[PDB]
C-alpha cells in the first residue's frame, strides 16, 4: 500500500496529451495491411506540389477564369498583376499550400512560383517577375520593381518559369494569419518587352500560376482553421 | 538522339505513337503489378487473359468547343463494352487492373488553349440536388460516353461544376492528383500509367469505380482567324496486368 | 525518457513516433523518364 | 545540422533551372540558390508537428448527445422520452475533424475514445443528482436496446463502460475495418441496383454506441449531455486529395450547397496589393 | 569550502586598492581585506536561491476572469452575458511578476500553467452546481468562439482542457516565440507608419485562451471565476536593466503616472541617522 | 492494479513545487537560440555593480 | 510520498478490461483437477464439426 | 505465416476427397483445394478472440 | 509489455493466455480406425 | 534523489539546475584595457 500524493491537474482531460488506455476489444485481430500506393507521412511532403493560384480574383462568383492571368499584345511597360504575400489570406487562401498553412500558426521558408505560358507557339514575349521584400510599398512601375528580387522570363519551348522567393526576413518565423510585423513583401509582374502575336491571331492569352513550398519550409503550432465551420451537427 | 517528345507504346496488338509528348506520369511513382500471395485473401485462382484485354481501346471522341467545361470518365466503367475486357468484366465476381491512359489533341502553332488531364482515385461525385440525395447508379455508370460537364443537370445526377470538381473541392487543387497538361503550344498528348489503388486486394468491377479520368479545359481554346472554332479530343485506354476471379454466370446490372 | 506498456493489446499504446522517411517525389516527380533540374524539360 | 541553404554565387550557364515544363505534371525542387546568390543557413528543424501522427493525434469532438433520468412509468417510448440514446459512430458529422481526415483517401488507425458526461437540472430540483452512465458498444447484429432497462444492458459480450456524470471515460479501440483501411471516399455502391445509396459503405462502419443512466429516478428530472471525443493513434494515410472548399451538408456525402458560389475572395483589380 | 575572507594584516604600500576611477564605468571587486585587517572565514554558501531559474521558477497569478452558467435562451451576446470569455495571454497585467520579468531585456523559457476555477452562487439557489470548464488555446488565426456552444469548441486542432470547478488544471507550454527570445522591451514599431502603436509586438505573443462552462443551465446562475498562474521553467535571461520605480498604468507600455513625483523617501537633513 | 494510499496534501497547489506536466503542444519545435551578449545567471552577479545612492534625500 | 497525476477514465468500470484484484478468500485451496475428456480451447475447434441444416424451412 | 490455402491445379484421380460417409460420425477436414483450383494465401490470423478465456473473460 | 503480481493468491491474477493447442480432431474425427481424406470412407 | 521523465516533450520536465557559471565581470569590468585593483586606475 504504496504512499502517493496526487498533483494539480489530476483528472483533467487535455485533448492534446498522449497516454496508454485499456483496449475495449481485447484479443482482437485487425485486418492485414495490403500495399497501397501514395503513402503520406508528413504534410510537408504535399505542399511541395504546386497547385494553381486563383490570381484573377476579379469577379463575384468562383469560375475557372480566376486561374487565368490575362496578357495583352503590343502593351509596353505595363503591369500584369500584383499581390501581397499573405499565404493565409488573399489569393493564396484556397490553394493547397495556404489551405494547409492555415492549420498551423507559424511559417518560415522559401516559396516557389511558376508561371506557365499558354499562348500560341508562334508568339513571343519577355516578362519580369518580381519579389519586393517587406519595408516599402508595392512597386508602382517596372523600374521600382526590378530593384528587388526578380526574374526576366523569355517565352519559348520551355513553357514555364520558376522563381523562388528566398526567405528574406529578420525574425525567423512569420504568422500565417495576416499580421503587419510579420509581412512578407509584395509580388508583381510586368512586360519587359511585350507580347507579340503572329498573323491570324488575336485576343487575350493567359498565364497559369502555381504556388508550392521549397524544401526550406517549416510550419509550427497546429491550430483550427477559418476555412470551415457549421451551425448545426450533420445527420445522414 | 532520342527525345522525351517522341514515344511509342506497344500493348498487345496495338501501338500508339506521339511526336509531341511531355514525358508521362506513373501514378504515385508506382507501376502496375499483379496481386501477390501476401496480399491475397480470396482463395481462388485468378484468370489472366493477357494480350486479349491488355491492349488499347479507343473511346468515342469528344469535341473541344471554346465554351467547353470538361469531361469525366469512370473506370472500369468506360471500358465495359470493350471487346474481351468487357466480357470478362461481367462473368467474374471480381477483377483487378491498372491502365495506360492516352489523351490526344493535336492543333496548330497558331492555336492556344490548355487542357488539364487528371486521374482521381475514388472520385465520389456530388448530386445535382444536394442534401442527402445520392447520385443514381446510372449516372456514374455512363459507359464510354462519360459525363459531359456542359450538359444540363438532371434530378439524381451529378453537378456540372468544373470549378468545384463535382465534389465540393476547388479546381486549382486538382494538381495534387496525378495529372498532366495538354498545352497546344507545347503538348499534343498526355499519358498516365495507373497502378491498382484500393483498400481491398481485389474488388467488384461493376459496383465500384476506382478512378475517374478527367479532361478539363482551363485555358479556353482559341483558334486562328478563319480556322474552325473546334478541335476533337480522343481518349485511348489500355488495361494492364488485368486479373479476374469468381467466374460464374453473367453479372446482372441496371438498365 | 521512459515508457513501459501496461496493457496486452497493441491498440492500448500511445502515439507512434515520427516517420523520418518523407519523400515528396511520389507526388512531385512521378514522371516516367527522369527530369533533371537545369537541363531542358523537353528535348 | 542539415542545410537550409548553401552559399551560391553568380551564374552565366547553359544550365537554366529557372525554366521548366509544367505540362509534364512535375514540380521540380528548385531552391532560392537557383535564381539568387545565397548564404549558408541551417534547417534547425525536423518537421515533427506535421507528421500525420501529429496531425490526427489529438482529441476532437465527434458527437454530442443527450439523455435523461425521469420516471419511466407510463412512458411507452423510452427512446423518444430520452431514457437512452444511440449513436452510429461516424467521424463526419462534426466538420472540424472531417476536413482533416478527408485530406487523404484511405486512412488506417487505432481510436482513443474519451467520453464526457455533464449534468444539468433546468427546473426546480432540491439537489443535484449523482448519476452513473452506461455506454454500450453495440456491434452490428447485436440486439438493440428498446427500453432503458432491457436484457440488452446485461451486456454479456458487448463491451460497456460505467462512469459518473462529471467524470470521464477513456478507452482505446483497434482498427475495426473489414478492409485494410478506412475509406474517406468511396465512388461505389453496395450492389448494382438502380436505387441503392452511393458513397456510404459498411467499409466505414465503426459501430453504434448506446447510452443510459443506470440510476432510477428522483423527484426531478436530470439532463445528461454526452460528448464523445476521438483521438487517432498509430496512423497511416494514403493518397492526398484537394482540401474541402464548400460547406458540408450531409454525413458521408460530398454534396455541397447549390447557392454557395463565392469561396474565393474577390478583388476589383488584379493589379492591387 | 570557498573562502569568504582571508587573513590579512597591516599595510604600508604603494599599491592603493582604496583608490579608483569610477569614470571608467567599472566596479572593481574590492574586499574588506583591502581596507581592514581580516580573519579567514568560509562562504558556507552557493547562491542557489538567486539563480534566475529560482527567481522566476515559482507560480505567480497572471490573470483573473469570470464566466457564468445561465440560460442562454434569448441572449444575443453570449460574451457580454458572460457565457464565455477570452484572455489575450500577457504577463504584464499583474504587476508582482511584471517587475520581476522586467529586470531583464530578453527572456526565454517554458511555461507551466496552472488554472484554478472556483464557483459562487450569490443569490438564492437550492444547491451548488458541479460544473465543468473548458479552456481552449486559441492561436492567432484560429476561428474565435462567438457563442458558448459554437463549432469552435469542437476544438479539433486547438489544445483544450476540461476540468472541474473546485479542481485545477496543469499543463506545460514550450517557448512559443517567433524569435529566439521574448522581448520584455521593444523600442520599435510594426511598420514605419506615423500612427501605429509603439512597444507592443507580436514578438511577445503567447496567445489567447477561451473559457466556458460545458454544462447546460440549472434554475440558478452559477458564477465561475478563473485564476491563471504561470511558472517559468528552463529559464534564460539577457541584459539586466534598472528596476521599475514608478507605478504601472497600462499593459505593454512603459508609461507612468504624471502626478507621481516622490518615489525616493525624504529626510530633512542629510546628516541625520 | 497496484495498491496505493494517498497522503495529506493530495491535490494541493503549492506555487513553489517543481514537477513534470504534459506539454499542451506536443511535437512543437522552438525557435533556435541565437547568441545574445549580456547573459544573467544569478542575481548576485548584478548587485556587484555599483549604482548611485540618492543620499541628498532632502526635498 | 510519490507524486502522481490521475488520468481521464479513472474509476471507470469497463467490462472488458483485464486486471488483478484482491482474493476475497485468501489462503484457500481449490479442489485438484481430475482428467476429463473433451477439453475445448477455442470455439474454432467446434465449428469444424458439421451439424444438420434445417433446409426444409417450409412449415 | 501459416497457409490459408495452397496453390492447387486440375485433377483426374482415383483419390476422391469429395466423397465420404457421414454415417461414421466424422467430419473430414476438406479444404477448397479438394474441389477447386486454388491460389496460395496466408492466414494472417491466430484466433485469439475465440479462445474460451476470451469468450468468458 | 510487463506484469508483476501484486497479490499472494493465484486467483488474483488477470487472464490466462491463448491456449495455442487447438485440436478439433477429438470432436471431428473421433473414429477408431483412421480415415484418410481421399480414400474410400468405407471399404 | 531520482527523477525519470514521464513525458516525450522537453518542455514537460521540471526546473533546470543551478548555472554555477556566474561571472559578474561582463557587468562590473567591461573595460577594454584591463584594470588591476591596486594599480593606478588611470596612468
Ligand atoms: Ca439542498
Amino acid at each position: 500500500g504504496l504512499p502517493t500524493t496526487t498533483l494539480p491537474g489530476s483528472g483533467q482531460f487535455l485533448t492534446t496529451d498522449d497516454r496508454q488506455s485499456p483496449s475495449a476489444l481485447p484479443s482482437y485481430e485487425p485486418t492485414p495491411r495490403i500495399h497501397i500506393p501514395g503513402k503520406v507521412r508528413n504534410l510537408l511532403e504535399i505542399i511541395q506540389v504546386g497547385t494553381l493560384i486563383p490570381m484573377n480574383n476579379t469577379g463575384t462568383n468562383d469560375n475557372v477564369t480566376n486561374y487565368l492571368i490575362p496578357l495583352h499584345a503590343d502593351r509596353q511597360n505595363e503591369q500584369i498583376f500584383g499581390t501581397k504575400l499573405y499565404i493565409g489570406d488573399g489569393v493564396f487562401k484556397t490553394t493547397l499550400l495556404g489551405e494547409i498553412a492555415q492549420y498551423y500558426t507559424h511559417w518560415s521558408g522559401s516559396l516557389r512560383i511558376s508561371l506557365m505560358y499558354t499562348g500560341p507557339a508562334l508568339s513571343s514575349a519577355k516578362i519580369i517577375l518580381a519579389y519586393t521584400p517587406p519595408g516599402t510599398r508595392g512597386p508602382e512601375d517596372k523600374k521600382e520593381a526590378m530593384l528587388g528580387t526578380h526574374v526576366v522570363w523569355d517565352i519559348g519551348l520551355q513553357s514555364t518559369i520558376v522563381m523562388t522567393i528566398p526567405w528574406t526576413s529578420g525574425v525567423q518565423f512569420r504568422y500565417t494569419d495576416p499580421d503587419t510585423y510579420t509581412s512578407a513583401g509584395y509580388l508583381s509582374c510586368w512586360y519587359l518587352t511585350s507580347l507579340i502575336l503572329p498573323p491570324q491571331t488575336s485576343g487575350q492569352v493567359y498565364l497559369l500560376s502555381f504556388i508550392s513550398a521549397c524544401p526550406d519550409f517549416k510550419l509550427r503550432l497546429m491550430k483550427d482553421t477559418q476555412t470551415i465551420s457549421q451551425t448545426d451537427a450533420l445527420t445522414e | 538522339g532520342y527525345s522525351d517528345r517522341v514515344q511509342q507504346i506497344t500493348l498487345g496488338n496495338s501501338t500508339i505513337t506521339t511526336q509531341e509528348a511531355r514525358n508521362a506520369i506513373v501514378c504515385y511513382a508506382e507501376w502496375p503489378e499483379y496481386l501477390s500471395d501476401n496480399d491475397a485473401s480470396d482463395v481462388n485462382k485468378t484468370s489472366k487473359p493477357d494480350i486479349s484485354v491488355c491492349r488499347f481501346y479507343t473511346l468515342d471522341s469528344k469535341t473541344w468547343k471554346a465554351t467547353s467545361k470538361g469531361w469525366c470518365w469512370k473506370l472500369p466503367d468506360a471500358l465495359k463494352d470493350m471487346g474481351v475486357f468487357g466480357q470478362n468484366m461481367f462473368y467474374h465476381s471480381l477483377g483487378r487492373t491498372g491502365y495506360t491512359i492516352h489523351v490526344q489533341c493535336n492543333a496548330t502553332k497558331f492555336h492556344s488553349g490548355c487542357l488539364l488531364v487528371v486521374v482521381i482515385p475514388e472520385h465520389q461525385l456530388a448530386s445535382h440536388e444536394g442534401g442527402t440525395v445520392s447520385v443514381k447508379y446510372k449516372y456514374t455508370h455512363p459507359g464510354d460516353r462519360g459525363i459531359d460537364l456542359d450538359t444540363v443537370e438532371v434530378a439524381g445526377g451529378p453537378t456540372s461544376d468544373a470549378i468545384y470538381n463535382m465534389d465540393g473541392t476547388l479546381l486549382g487543387n486538382l494538381l495534387i492528383f496525378p495529372h498532366q497538361f495538354i498545352n497546344m503550344r507545347t503538348n499534343n498528348t498526355a499519358t498516365i500509367v495507373v497502378p491498382y489503388i484500393n483498400s481491398v486486394p481485389i474488388d467488384s468491377m461493376t459496383r465500384h469505380n476506382n478512378v475517374s479520368l478527367m479532361v478539363v479545359p482551363i485555358a479556353p481554346l482559341n483558334a486562328p482567324t478563319g480556322s474552325s472554332p473546334t478541335l476533337p479530343v480522343t481518349v485511348t485506354i489500355a488495361p494492364m496486368c488485368t486479373e479476374f476471379t469468381g467466374i460464374r454466370s453473367r453479372s446482372i446490372v441496371p438498365q | 525518457y521512459t515508457v513501459i506498456n501496461y496493457y496486452k493489446d497493441a491498440a492500448s499504446s500511445s502515439s507512434a513516433g515520427q516517420s523520418f522517411s518523407m519523400d515528396p517525389s511520389k507526388f512531385t516527380e512521378p514522371v516516367k523518364d527522369l527530369m533533371l533540374k537545369g537541363a531542358p524539360a523537353l528535348n | 545540422q542539415t542545410l537550409a541553404s548553401v552559399s551560391s554565387g553568380p551564374k552565366h550557364t547553359q544550365s537554366v533551372p529557372a525554366l521548366t515544363a509544367n505540362e509534364t505534371g512535375a514540380t521540380l525542387p528548385t531552391r532560392p540558390s537557383d535564381n539568387v546568390e545565397t548564404r549558408t543557413t541551417y534547417m534547425h528543424f525536423n518537421g515533427s508537428e506535421t507528421d500525420v501522427e501529429s496531425f490526427l493525434g489529438r482529441a476532437a469532438c465527434v458527437h454530442v448527445t443527450e439523455i435523461k433520468n425521469k420516471n419511466a412509468a407510463g412512458l411507452d417510448n423510452h427512446r423518444k422520452e430520452g431514457l437512452f440514446n444511440d449513436w452510429k459512430i461516424n467521424l463526419s458529422s462534426l466538420v472540424q475533424l472531417r476536413k482533416k481526415l478527408e485530406l487523404f483517401t484511405y486512412v488506417r488507425f487505432d481510436s482513443e475514445y474519451t467520453i464526457l458526461a455533464t449534468a444539468s437540472q433546468p427546473e426546480a430540483s432540491s439537489y443535484s443528482s449523482n448519476l452513473t452512465v452506461q455506454a454500450m458498444y453495440v456491434p452490428p447484429g447485436a440486439p438493440n436496446p428498446k427500453e432503458w432497462d432491457d436484457y440488452t444492458w446485461q451486456s454479456a459480450s458487448n463491451p460497456s463502460v460505467f462512469f459518473k456524470v462529471g467524470e470521464t471515460s477513456r478507452f482505446s479501440v483497434p482498427f475495426v475495418g473489414i478492409a485494410s483501411a478506412y475509406n474517406c471516399f468511396y465512388d461505389g455502391y453496395s450492389h448494382d441496383d438502380p436505387d441503392t445509396p452511393y458513397g456510404i459503405t459498411v467499409l466505414n462502419h465503426m459501430g453504434s454506441m448506446a447510452f443510459r443512466v443506470v440510476n432510477e429516478h428522483d423527484v426531478h428530472t436530470t439532463i445528461v449531455k454526452i460528448r464523445v471525443y476521438h483521438r487517432a493513434k498509430h496512423v497511416e494515410a494514403w493518397i492526398p486529395r484537394a482540401p474541402r472548399a464548400l460547406p458540408y451538408v450531409s454525413i458521408g456525402r460530398t454534396n455541397y450547397p447549390r447557392d454557395s458560389k463565392t469561396i474565393v475572395k474577390k478583388r476589383t483589380n488584379i493589379k492591387t496589393y
